[PDB]
């Protein structure tokens, strides 16, 4: 079907044949010789060049080398400089590039490889919606928004560009528009609107207005495989792993970490005090959209593994403290950070990112009355110095009706089940 | 922009390489 050939290559077909059939039988190393002896030979052939490309792209993956996928990324470069190069060829060969960029990081060089494959193929839809997918990867949604406009100017039906344009609005807080364009795009069934990201965020969306249809997403969701369950709904998972919504001290096993924290929670509290008399600033407010009212701040000292050395010394013998313990300052799908909530504050249900963590919660200034915390479908409340355990990847919610502040510690651990090795290899979050 | 309580972000890791 895809035409790869011009009117040269046509003639040198058995040569390039010969060589791409080798390189389909696993003998990557000699096919790398024969598509660059076709390179001398004919510097000018795209398919011989895009064959050194692919060459090289295997190279990579068996050696795991950056450097040599580094080098087939140049060349699939090249492909498209050479004269006369098929359209098909051209585009096959960038797509590549860009998808290679993508994983090495190169986000940036991404960016203008798909730039360029929509000047090229400024009516190919897909693209558009490939170069929308760029700036999202880099947390350019203002123009990530305008591509998904302009692809829905011209294809109002675009299940792709509809549940990526929810997905925007939503990000935005723009919650009621958000809904329509994630539920159309999801219901179109084009390719790449079956993701777990939609469905999450169309039932989110869904609560927050008050439709009680947000769980027939979420069991749909769970249908497709997105969810682990209606309730458990991360989508950054090790399958297996022991699912609950609260946890007891002896259950997670980690049962000297909570003996620390409850026998010192006072200097704790003292800090987390003194910080908030002293250096305010330090505390920041919650920026994940996840309040429907009220303030929400969190002074964090560790995250994604890393020590934050200028926080620790607004808390250092909480910190020192908590050196003992890798099993949460290594924990790099979690953090370790002080909470303060004030009255007049509902946090929306919401979901964590991952089943990989359980969440500890040291009360450190708890109100008689107003404070409580829903997960799943039990409410429970904190007290001072006292440690509750749950696994935030289930839905859970958070209210503040009292007449004064209330100061918790977070300390996230890793799964207790998780296996040394998966503690170490698990991209952080 | 990271995802620390919730999954704001569209995509909550960030790899680079092998
Ligand atoms: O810190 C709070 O008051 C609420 N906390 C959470 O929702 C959480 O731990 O994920
Ligand atoms: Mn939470």
């Amino acid at each position: 079907k895809p035409k790869l050939l011009n009117k040269f290559d046509k003639t040198i077909k058995a040569e390039l044949d010969a060589a791409e059939k080798l390189r389909k039988r696993g003998k990557i190393e000699e096919a790398v010789n024969a598509f660059k002896e076709l390179v001398r030979k004919y510097p000018q052939s795209p398919r011989a060049r895009y064959g050194k490309a692919q060459c090289e792209d295997d190279l990579a993956e068996k050696r795991r080398s950056n450097e040599v996928l580094r080098g087939a990324i140049e060349t699939y470069q090249e492909v498209a400089s050479l004269p006369d190069v098929p359209a098909d060829l051209l585009k096959l060969s960038l797509k590549r590039r860009s998808d290679r960029q993508q994983f090495l990081g190169h986000m940036r060089g991404s960016l203008l490889t798909l730039q360029r494959l929509v000047q090229l193929f400024p009516n190919d839809t897909s693209l558009k919606n490939d170069l929308g997918v760029g700036y999202l990867l880099i947390g350019d949604n203002d123009n990530a928004k305008k591509v998904y406009e302009e692809v829905l100017s011209v294809t109002p039906n675009d299940g792709f560009a509809k549940v990526h344009y929810g997905f925007i609005l939503k990000a935005q807080n723009k919650i009621a528009e958000s809904i329509p364009y994630l539920k159309e795009g999801i219901e179109s069934g084009d390719p790449g609107t079956d993701d777990g990201r939609f469905y999450f965020h169309l039932g989110d969306a869904m609560q927050r207005v008050g439709n009680k249809e947000a769980y027939k997403w979420y069991e749909l969701g769970h249908k497709r495989g997105h969810f682990a369950s209606v309730w458990q709904r991360s989508l950054y998972n090790v399958n297996g792993l022991k699912a609950q919504p609260w946890w007891t001290p002896k259950e997670t096993g980690y049962t000297e970490l909570v003996k620390s924290l409850e026998r010192n929670w006072k200097l704790i509290r003292d800090e987390g005090l003194a910080v908030m008399d002293k250096a305010k600033g330090l505390f920041l407010p919650e920026d994940e959209n996840l309040r429907e009212k009220g303030d929400w701040s969190q002074f964090t000292l560790w995250q994604q593994g890393r020590r934050n050395e200028n926080a620790c010394k607004g808390a250092p013998k909480t910190c020192t403290l908590l050196e003992k313990f890798p099993e949460t300052t290594g924990c790099r799908r979690g953090q370790i950070k002080y909470s303060i909530m004030h009255p007049g504050t509902h946090v929306w249900p919401h979901t964590g990112p991952t089943n990989c963590r359980l969440r500890m919660h040291l009360g450190l200034v708890i109100p008689k009355e107003g404070c409580k915390i829903r997960c799943a479908n039990e409410t429970k409340t904190w007290e001072e110095g006292k440690v509750l355990i749950f696994d935030d990847s289930f839905e859970h919610e958070v209210w503040q009706d009292a007449s004064s502040f209330r100061l918790i510690f977070i300390v996230d651990v890793w799964h207790p089940e998780l296996t040394p090795q998966q503690r170490r290899s698990l991209p952080a979050i | 922009g990271k995802c620390k309580d919730g999954l704001g972000e569209y995509t909550c890791t960030c790899l680079e390489g092998f």
